[PDB]
RNA sequence: AGUGGAGCCUGCGGCUUAAUUUGCACCCGGCCCGGACACGGACAGGAUUGACAGAUUGAUAGC
């Protein structure tokens, strides 16, 4: 008989340098 | 330096310089072969 | 305007021809770098020893090269200053004076590479009588067929000054055997454009109607945007 | 006589760049303005205009 399994069944920078001349 | 501020202490072996030698306005430059099969 | 034009090699390489050659520094560094893309130009396997020739070996900056990778080699040439000069030079492989186009002295399945700097563009013109470039290409073809690996591969270096060279040298290469090609480094480019030849051994039926029409004679309407254009589906 | 070798300069490519303009044009920041028509909102209880002083600003400025 078959059964209802409609799912799977299995479940060093300075402070002020900027970052362009550093 | 054309794009952003550079913020610097003037120390006092600045004394001769230019200001606008402490803030570069460029970027450093930072910059296979066949094999015959047959 | 080039060595070629000189004459036959045992005399336009004479001593002060191979004086200034061993102290010329752009020699040095462009046939290096040719010794080096020689010997890259076969897939000689990593980490695994090998046996070269290295034939118009001149000065042995070729072998040098060879023997800096690890690798022995063979030289053979046919002048003697340049041998002489290579001997002074102090170099590892051992050397063997003979002309290439009569034959190469070594006996079959020997050798597991072969490396030829600007020699073979040599034995495309004839200075002698009893000279033929074609027969003379032919067996020294012949004799790298003969005296290589069946499977190992062969570097041809070369500066043709014509395609008539070329075609004479693929056709006695490839009636000897020899399978591959040409590698041509920097096709497009001119002070870096050098051959090597790499070797081993082993709607429009309506168009066509108005077009029809059009030859024939009479009057066709333009041709446009709708000229081949589904109306409508039939039923 | 050379050039192709070397050093330097320059031209195309390519690479780096915010930009390295192109077959002052480029980049980074700051100003200035910018429809009527229709319909719906706010508007004399107020629509809106002008403004000294100080400040932000790289600087000044009722912009
Ligand atoms: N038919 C021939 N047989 C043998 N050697 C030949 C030859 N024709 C030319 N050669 C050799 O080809 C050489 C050209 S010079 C090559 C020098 C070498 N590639 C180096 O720089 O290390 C000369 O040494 C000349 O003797």
């Amino acid at each position: 008989e078959s059964l209802q399994a409609e799912v799977i069944p299995d479940p060093k920078v300075p402070k002020g340098t900027s970052s362009y001349q550093a | 330096n054309g794009k952003t501020f550079n913020q610097v202490e003037i120390k006092p072996e600045m004394i001769g310089h230019y200001l606008g030698e402490f803030s570069i306005t460029y970027k450093p430059v930072k910059h296979s072969r066949f094999i015959p099969l047959k | 305007r080039r060595p070629e034009h000189g004459g036959p090699p045992e005399l336009f390489y004479d001593e002060t021809e191979a004086r200034k050659y061993v102290r010329n520094s752009r020699m040095i560094d462009i046939q290096t770098r040719m010794a080096g893309r020689a010997l890259e130009l076969l897939y000689l396997p990593e980490n695994k020893p090998c046996y070269l020739l290295d034939i118009g070996c001149g000065t042995g900056l070729s072998g040098s090269y060879l023997s800096d990778e690890g690798h022995y080699w063979v030289g053979l040439d046919i002048s003697p200053a340049m041998l002489d000069e290579a001997v002074d030079r102090e170099i590892e492989g051992d050397l063997l004076l003979g002309d290439m186009g009569q034959g190469i002295p070594f006996k079959p399945g020997t050798f597991d590479g072969c490396i030829s700097i600007s020699a073979v563009q040599w034995l495309c013109n004839a200075n002698k009588k009893s000279e033929n470039p074609a027969k003379r290409l032919y067996c020294f073809f012949a004799s790298l067929f003969s005296v290589l690996v069946r499977g190992s591969r062969a570097v041809l270096q070369l500066y043709p000054e014509n395609s008539e060279q070329l075609e004479l040298i693929t056709t006695q290469a490839t009636k000897a055997g020899f399978s591959g090609g040409m590698v041509v480094d920097y096709p497009n480019s001119a002070k870096a454009k050098k051959f090597y030849l790499c070797l081993f051994s082993g709607r429009a039926w309506v168009l066509e109607k108005k077009e029809r029409h059009r030859r024939q004679g009479r009057e066709v309407r333009p041709d446009t945007q709708y000229t081949g254009r589904k109306r409508k589906p039939r039923f």
